[PDB]
């Protein structure tokens, strides 16, 4: 049913952003090790590039699956053409906010990396930048979860107005 | 409306704190305004249920210190409304503020409750009131989200 | 589906290079159903790059592509992409990633990489993705999911 479609897409998108955040946090703590050889540094960048690509692919896959389920509902007549419009617009918006969160996380991780390379070597002065990145990443996770629930909640309330 | 947004914040936070074992007093048309307060109370309950089912208990996900409390609140809220507003995100904003207040009290930072309430009223008055009024005011929310408002 | 996969790679990379004003023929010397798959892949790659243009160019820049290092950078990233499984979105991201490497290669006067990346992509598709693709109904499944 149309309500389960938007809900499932929202949970999946939020979940992929949480996976991305946890990887970037984990990669940034390894970039803190003083024994980090240039070999490990190359591998952390490859893991960061792969994590971003995976999040992009996985978020998009959830949205395409959701749109396909939405089109199945209107052809089965379980949803009229105005309700399909609303569900597709809500899936488009979820893709937008999830994609922004992914881009945000990538940019902040890059900024956090660049700061580590200009900061000192001791634990203090850039565990600060590590804590900061974790702090920003949690805020992005929470805001996306809030928007995902809130947007699905509002989709339901406006369906009745159709 | 300035103090009515403040009184909506205080009503909602008082309710959410009381559900988690606390009293607002520890830390601090009237007809139409009571319909808005009741509809927002019930909507936050429903929002927090859906959030817990989908993820886990909202309070259990939050961390705060008095030194980072303003940034914790503002960064989430700025991202929540970054690309726009709808009634569901406004409910999310209230539920987030209530859960942040409960977390603060739970961790012996009850001095933050009145601060969050003020930050919420300021964000409502400065950033959400134009949209709220443009969309028919809080009575439109009541018709849409109140559980006894339609047949 | 060895040769149809190579053709998919060449078509997609040719398209991504022409969007940057570059011509495939300068870098290499390489019915109705195949054209629907190609079109769907082109549209999906554009949609991916619509929302993540900065993220793609950022990460390719961060990989410091050179002829001496590009193969391991490609293979390591792709191995991590698919480490815990395959889905169509990851396959589109795999194409988009290879397209961004090729563009970056022409930009940095490393045109020799374009046909190398195409071979690495076709090899990876044929050896590591084609079993999942066939198990999931073939490329027509992708057209039904991602096609517009």
């Amino acid at each position: 049913d149309a309500k389960k479609v938007a809900k499932k897409a929202a949970i999946q998108a939020a979940r992929r952003i949480t996976e991305l955040a946890q990887v970037l946090v984990e990669l940034l703590k390894e970039a803190l090790k003083l024994d980090l050889t240039q070999e490990m540094r190359k591998k952390l960048i490859e893991r960061y590039a792969a994590a971003i690509i995976r999040a992009i692919g996985d978020i998009n896959n959830a949205i395409y699956q959701a749109k396909q389920e939405a089109e199945k509902l209107k052809k089965a007549g379980l949803v009229d053409s105005d309700q399909l419009d609303a569900l597709l617009r809500a899936l488009d918006e979820l893709q937008k906010v999830a994609s922004k969160a992914a881009n945000q996380l990538g940019r902040l991780f890059e900024e956090a990396l660049k700061r580590l390379d200009k900061d000192n070597g001791g634990e203090e002065e850039k565990d600060r930048t590590a804590k900061w990145f974790e702090f920003e990443a949690r805020a992005i996770e929470i805001a996306l979860r809030l928007a995902a629930i809130g947007d699905v909640f509002d989709l339901e309330k406006e369906w009745r107005k159709l | 409306m300035s103090q009515s947004n403040r009184e909506l914040v205080v009503d909602f936070l008082s309710y959410k704190l009381s559900q988690k074992g606390y009293s607002w007093s520890q830390f601090s048309e009237g007809t139409e305004s009571e319909a808005v307060k009741q509809a927002l109370r019930e909507a936050g309950d429903e929002f927090e249920l859906r959030y817990r089912r989908a993820f886990s208990d909202l309070t259990s996900q939050l961390h705060i210190t008095p030194g980072t409390a303003y940034q914790s609140f503002e960064q989430v809220v700025n991202e929540l409304f970054r690309d726009g507003v709808n009634w569901g995100r406004i409910v999310a904003f209230f539920s987030f503020g209530g859960a942040l207040c409960v977390e603060s009290v739970d961790k012996e930072m009850q001095v933050l409750v009145s601060r969050i309430a003020a930050w919420m009223a300021t964000y409502l008055n400065d950033h959400l009131e134009p949209w709220i009024q443009e969309n028919g005011g809080w009575d439109t929310f009541v018709e849409l989200y109140g559980n006894n408002a339609a047949a």
